[PDB]
């Protein structure tokens, strides 16, 4: 009857995960300051790895991988994708450049004026990226509207990497080459991969499978490849898993670029049961005991 | 490091005996005082409990004190009543009529003197004096009134040393007169400001498991007694057998105490074996890890999850994987994560020691400083004020000498005690 | 040459010193009685070995050795056993009463009444180096004499031998084997004050050690004589540069300037590898790369602790056996590419090696297995304070509540030096984190 | 990579690699233990003074 505690309250996820657990009839929560659990759903900052694995007769895991960081901060994501040799100086990911404060379109926000941005950031204070804007997106039609891809993407104990094949898109209810409807028919403002999918096959001749996701899975598996030694927890005395939210963008001709990774991300309403579910069975019960995932073998 | 031990009264004197049989049984002492032993194990560490003598005989450390002769005759009559010193059994004649005042104002100041000076004696030949160990009962008036004077007299002339006591609390269920919870009130008064380390020995509880667990239905002092020696015996194991601890009074009682006050324990024994009949399957080390910590295997009346455990020792007698009970004892604390403090980290210290006691393959005794001891004393100070408050039988205290305002200082005092074993539960 | 002295305090420092002397006595070919057949230089001799032992006109071989123990329990034992004859009995001291796993009682009651004595006993020793260079000391940080003593004499020595190093073996203290519930309060006590006058020192976390020996020994329930044969083991090759010829860390102070770059920063962390069970037989025999690789898995360091997730400072790499400079590289090259080596920038990254050709010397019927080639990285890298970490916390729970404390006020310390010592701790985390990130 | 100091022996050798270049006296002792033991000595005699009472 195995033990678990709970110190990010605002997590939109493993509040299910939580849930669930207890209606299992085999976990229960203990206090947060209680340091005999097998479990430990965390915190988002400071979660402090260097006192886990350390009970004695206590399997410990935990819901983050320590040093995932780099692979989602948006200063410290290119610095990961410019300077490992794994990932090239990359065809699928938009030039970037690191700035601290102290066609030419441009995010950081956006403007083709480059001084715009310089006075955007140094007037902040903190450090940000700015990153070509993808001028000629995919355009959904009809509306002529732009989008994102969030596949979220699993991460087990042993480093496999499961990808949740349900997807999903935010649309932009008119994109023009001119904060409207550009940075964001269908109930949620939101589309499905199943529609998108059908889209996919009546305006363009082709499919999600083929046109899309077989870059995303090129994507989500070399990112996930190149960090695996920095954060692996094979030979650790605690465990790791993370769940994580790729966001994609899918430019004029089907070209998937990827464009945050989200290291804490929320799921989509519709899907929230059955992502959780696939979460305690893949990655919590495999310690401590078809399937929704595409597993990406590397 | 050589302890000395002191039983008063009636109850100090028979489970007191009790003690010096059961141990002298599993140090291979026989009653003339020979050691026909088969284990050195048994004469690694005989000296904590016993003095060295001429002929290689060895002798109790043990004074017997009371102020009416007559149960250290029935002692001086028993078999092992021969191996105390005869020096040691220093008493007087007059009795001390189930009165606390009388045992420690008047009758007890005429003889106290006389027992501390044998206890002097033996501090000399004393390499390196542990403290002090007593047996006695609370509510009487030898033991509970003349112990607790004689405590406080030995603290004052050995200030430094640990003072260890084994009190037996008053309950309805084995009862000899309605004054009992007067004496028990003011002596826990004194055992608060004088004892390191004092194992509540509650008759209520030694009567319900005779009557329950062990299925007895009239249980004697006999048999109240034996659970007593078991437990006695199971409490004292690290401090007489070598292991890896090397157990020692001042250890015990700076690992169990985080607070000075709070130095009440309750006693656990498993199996619970009744006197005579033995039952012939020895546990399995998950069967005595439930019972040890069960509230039914534990000598007061208070059952643990309506508290918190501050502290724990746990001792495994037998042979063993010491693997087995370190899983089953990490299990148990793991299973019930919620019961321990966690502001004390891993409280619950193991010892395990080869030799079993008698009629038992394996066995494990609990020590456990809970919160929960304060249900103990709710019950007894319930009973005193039901009195109190009506001045019931105060004239047999006020015509010794003792005033209304010293049994409101002992009860406050008291009260006060159950005051702050609730501010640790709750933290 | 220069003589070292060590010197043991508390149960854990003295059967900790047992377990090396033993193993030093093996190395160097001296017999339980003092006698070295090997050394012709009969009653003295500037030699190497002559760093750890003096000779005697009878031609002995004696410990530069001093035992200290507040109780007569452990130092009996040495007073009693296979290696009696060679410790004079002056080296070895006890008092009649331990320090109740108390820092305070210790530190200032019981350690007020010994420490003048140990003093004068040590006094002794350096009379007869002709240069000290200083002292390695061993204890616990969890023991009442492991930690109030040391501290108090860590202090003596800063004193009575300021011109000298002082390294340092602590037994960082972990609940599998402890015995005491304090043991938090009195490593950040006795740490707090030792900080200032030990000038490098190795923590092994025995929870750590437990198991390497549990998993790698197959050793269902390792005891104590399991746990330090195998720490000499980690303690023998870190020495053996001072007791055997050689180029790399050839003095005490070579220690502090190879590992140390910043004096607060002066944990190194130990990680030994191959610990090869002797029970196995049919057991392949590692190369210079798959054991050199070990020394990166962190189910190998005395510490369970994450260098990924620090900076280095300082790196050394310590074989002993059949271990040759090529290979050293060749392994050192691609491990560079598979692994997370980060130094801080205003350090080299570099490795300093050291090859001692006598193979590990393993206790005649001992569980460890005899190598052909052994490797032990002692490298400075800022995840140690993962341990200062998890022991502030313990100290931080308890001492919230002040549980125990009134043991520790009752010896005459006030609660004030809990909470200044704990104050330094948090200095302590604060460097490190600074340097590493 | 580059090696350097390497040294010699006939006991084994040693050497160095580099992957890439860089970017209370006794007198104030014994007061503070006095003052401990005065500390003791005031509450073992108020101790001894309410045992008095
Ligand atoms: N590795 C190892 N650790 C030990 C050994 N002996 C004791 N320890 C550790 O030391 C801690 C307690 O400190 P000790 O050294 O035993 O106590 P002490 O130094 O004798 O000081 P006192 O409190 O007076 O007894 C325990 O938590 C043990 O883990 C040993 O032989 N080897
Ligand atoms: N290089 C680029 N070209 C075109 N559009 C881009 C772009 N980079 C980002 N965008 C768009 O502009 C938006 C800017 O938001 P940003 O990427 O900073 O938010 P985010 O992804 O961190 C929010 P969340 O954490 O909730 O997912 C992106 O979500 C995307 O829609
Ligand atoms: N368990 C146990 N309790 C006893 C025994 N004898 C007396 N008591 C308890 O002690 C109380 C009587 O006090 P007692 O010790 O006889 O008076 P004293 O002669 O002044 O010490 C009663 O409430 C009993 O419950 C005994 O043999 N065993
Ligand atoms: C709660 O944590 C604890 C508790 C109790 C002790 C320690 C630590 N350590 C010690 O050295 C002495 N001591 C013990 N003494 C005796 Cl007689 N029996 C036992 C049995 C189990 S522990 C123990
Ligand atoms: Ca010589
Ligand atoms: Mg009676
Ligand atoms: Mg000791």
């Amino acid at each position: 009857m195995y033990t678990f505690v709970v110190r990010d309250e605002n997590s939109s996820v493993y509040a299910e995960v939580s849930r669930l657990l207890l209606a299992t009839g085999q976990w229960k929560r203990l206090r947060k300051d209680n340091p005999r659990f097998n479990l430990m759903l965390g915190e988002r900052n400071r979660l402090p790895f260097g006192r886990l694995g350390h009970e004695p007769g206590l399997v410990q895991l935990v819901n983050y991988y320590r040093g995932a960081d780099k692979l989602c901060r948006k200063a410290s994501l290119v610095k990961l994708i410019k300077t490992s040799p794994e990932l090239s100086e990359c065809t699928w990911f938009p030039e970037s450049y690191v700035i601290y404060p102290t066609g030419n379109v441009w995010i950081a926000l956006i403007s083709s004026e480059a001084s715009e941005l310089l006075d955007f950031i140094d007037e902040q204070g903190q450090v940000h990226v700015i990153q070509k804007y993808l001028e000629k997106p995919l355009l959904l039609e009809p509306g002529h509207r732009k989008f994102d891809i969030r596949s979220w993407v699993l991460v087990d104990h042993l480093y496999n990497i499961y990808l949740y094949r349900e997807g999903v898109l935010r649309t932009s209810s008119p994109y023009n080459s001119a904060k409207t409807c550009h940075l964001t028919y269908e109930e949620g403002n939101e589309m499905f991969f199943e529609e998108f999918n059908q889209y996919l096959m009546d305006a363009l001749n082709t499919t999600l499978e083929n046109s899309i996701l077989l870059q995303i899975k090129h994507i989500i598996r070399s990112c996930l490849m190149c960090i695996e030694p920095a954060i692996s927890t094979k030979h650790l005395h605690y465990q790791s898993f993370q769940l994580f939210g790729f966001d994609f963008m899918v430019d004029e001709e089907l070209k998937v670029w990827l464009i945050e990774v989200n290291g804490a991300p929320a799921c989509a309403q519709k899907l929230y049961a059955e992502l959780c579910q696939g979460i305690v069975d893949v990655a919590i019960s495999s310690v401590f005991p078809t399937s929704i995932f595409i597993k990406l073998h590397h | 490091r050589e302890i000395v031990h002191i039983q008063a009264g009636q109850c100090g004197n028979q489970i007191g005996a009790k003690f010096w049989e059961v141990i002298s049984d599993e140090h291979g002492i026989d009653p003339t005082g020979s050691y026909h032993g088969d284990s050195d194990l048994q004469l690694e560490r005989i000296n904590v409990y016993y003095n060295e003598a001429t002929g290689n005989k060895y002798v109790p450390r043990a004074i017997l004190v009371d102020l009416e002769p007559g149960t250290m005759d029935s002692v001086r009559s028993g078999p092992f009543g021969q191996i105390f010193r005869p020096d040691n059994f220093v008493f007087g004649q007059s009795g001390a009529g189930n009165n606390w005042a009388k045992g420690h104002y008047t009758e007890g100041a005429e003889l106290v003197d006389s027992v501390l000076d044998v206890v002097r004696k033996e501090s000399e030949s004393c390499d390196c004096l542990q403290g002090f160990q007593l047996t006695h009962s609370l509510g009487g008036g030898t033991g509970s009134g003349m112990g607790t004077l004689l405590i406080s007299k030995i603290r004052e002339e050995y200030p430094d040393r640990i003072m260890n006591t084994f009190s037996v609390m008053p309950s309805p269920k084995v009862s000899d007169t309605v004054v009992e919870p007067y004496n028990a009130t003011l002596s826990v008064h004194q055992l608060v400001e004088n004892t390191d380390e004092t194992y509540c020995i509650d008759n209520e509880a030694l009567y319900d498991i005779c009557f329950r667990t062990l299925k007895l239905t009239t249980p004697t002092y006999g048999d109240l007694n034996h659970l007593v020696s078991a437990t006695m015996s199971g409490v004292t194991t690290c401090l007489r057998f070598p292991g890896q601890l090397n157990a020692d009074l001042r250890k015990l009682a700076v690992n169990m105490v985080p607070f000075p006050r709070l130095h009440f324990f309750m006693p656990g024994f498993a199996p619970l074996t009744s006197r005579g009949s033995q039952q012939y399957r020895a546990l399995t080390v998950p069967e005595l890890t439930q019972q040890m910590f069960d509230s039914k295997n534990m000598m007061a009346a208070c059952d643990p999850r309506h508290g918190r455990y501050l502290t724990v020792a746990a001792i495994f007698r037998g042979r063993m994987s010491m693997k087995e009970v370190d899983e089953q004892m990490l299990n148990v604390q793991n299973k019930n994560s919620s019961y321990f403090v966690e502001w004390i980290p891993n409280n619950v210290k193991t010892a395990v020691c080869d030799i079993p006691p008698r009629g038992l393959k394996m066995s494990a005794t609990f020590i456990g400083n809970s919160t929960a001891i304060q249900e103990l004393f709710k019950r007894i100070s319930e009973q005193f004020t039901a009195m109190f408050r009506r001045k019931a039988f105060l004239h047999w205290y006020t015509g010794e000498g003792m005033d209304e305002m010293e049994f409101t200082e002992a009860e406050s005092n008291m009260n006060d005690l159950v005051s702050e074993y609730q501010q640790y539960q709750d933290a | 040459m220069r003589e070292c002295i060590s010197i043991h305090v508390g149960q854990a420092g003295v059967q900790i010193g047992n377990a090396c002397w033993e193993l030093y006595c093996l190395e160097h070919g001296i017999q339980p009685d003092g006698q070295m057949p090997s050394d012709k230089t009969i009653g003295g001799g500037d030699d190497s070995f002559n760093t750890f032992f003096s000779e005697t006109g009878a031609g002995k071989h004696v410990p530069r050795a001093v035992f200290v123990d507040l109780e007569p329990t452990v130092i009996d034992e040495v007073r009693t056993g296979t290696y009696r004859q060679l410790f004079h009995p002056e080296q070895l001291i006890t008092g009649k009463e331990d320090a109740a796993n108390n820092y305070a009682r210790g530190h200032y009651t019981i350690g007020k009444e010994i420490i003048d004595l140990v003093l004068d006993r040590i006094r002794k020793l350096a009379d007869q180096c002709t240069g000290l260079q200083g002292f390695l000391v061993f204890h616990s940080f969890g023991g009442g004499t492991g930690s109030g003593f040391t501290s108090l004499l860590m202090e003596r020595l800063s004193v009575d031998y300021g011109k000298k190093s002082k390294l340092e073996f602590s037994i960082y203290p972990a609940p599998q084997v402890s015995t005491a519930v304090v043991e938090p309060y009195n490593s950040i006590l006795t740490t707090h004050t030792t900080l200032e006058h030990s000038d490098c020192a190795f923590m092994v976390d025995n929870e750590a050690i437990y198991d390497i020996c549990r998993r790698n020994l197959d050793i269902e329930r390792p005891t104590y004589t399991n746990l330090n044969r195998l720490i000499s083991q980690i303690v023998s090759s870190i020495t053996a540069s001072l007791r055997f010829d050689g180029a790399l860390n050839v003095d005490l102070t070579e220690f502090q300037t190879n590992l140390v770059p910043y004096p607060r920063i002066h944990f190194p962390l130990a990680t030994y590898a191959p610990v090869i069970s002797a029970e196995k037989a049919y057991h392949e025999q590692l190369s210079v790369a798959e054991i050199t690789n070990a020394c990166f898995e962190p189910a190998n360091q005395m510490v369970k602790c994450d260098p990924r997730h620090g900076k280095y400072m300082a790196c050394c790499l310590l074989y002993r056996g059949d271990v040759v400079p090529k290979d050293v590289n060749a392994a050192i090259a691609t491990i560079k590419t598979k692994r997370s080596i980060q130094f801080v920038d205003w350090c080299p990254t570099g490795f300093k090696v050291g090859i001692n050709y006598q193979p590990p010397t393993v206790v005649p019927g001992g569980d460890l297995a005899k190598v052909q080639r052994a490797v032990c990285m002692l490298s400075n890298t800022t995840a140690i304070a993962e341990a200062w970490a998890r022991l502030d916390h313990k100290f931080d729970l308890m001492y919230a509540k002040r549980a125990f404390v009134h043991w520790y006020v009752g010896e005459g310390m006030e609660e004030g030096e809990f909470s200044e010592a704990r104050e330094d701790m948090a200095a302590l985390e604060k460097d490190y984190e600074e340097v590493g990130v | 990579m580059e090696v350097i100091e390497l040294n010699k022996c006939t006991s084994g050798q040693s050497f160095e690699v580099i992957l890439k270049p860089p970017s209370p006296s006794l007198e104030e002792i014994q007061k503070k233990l006095e003052a401990a033991e005065e500390r003791r000595k005031y509450q073992e005699a108020e101790l001894l003074k309410h045992l008095a009472e």
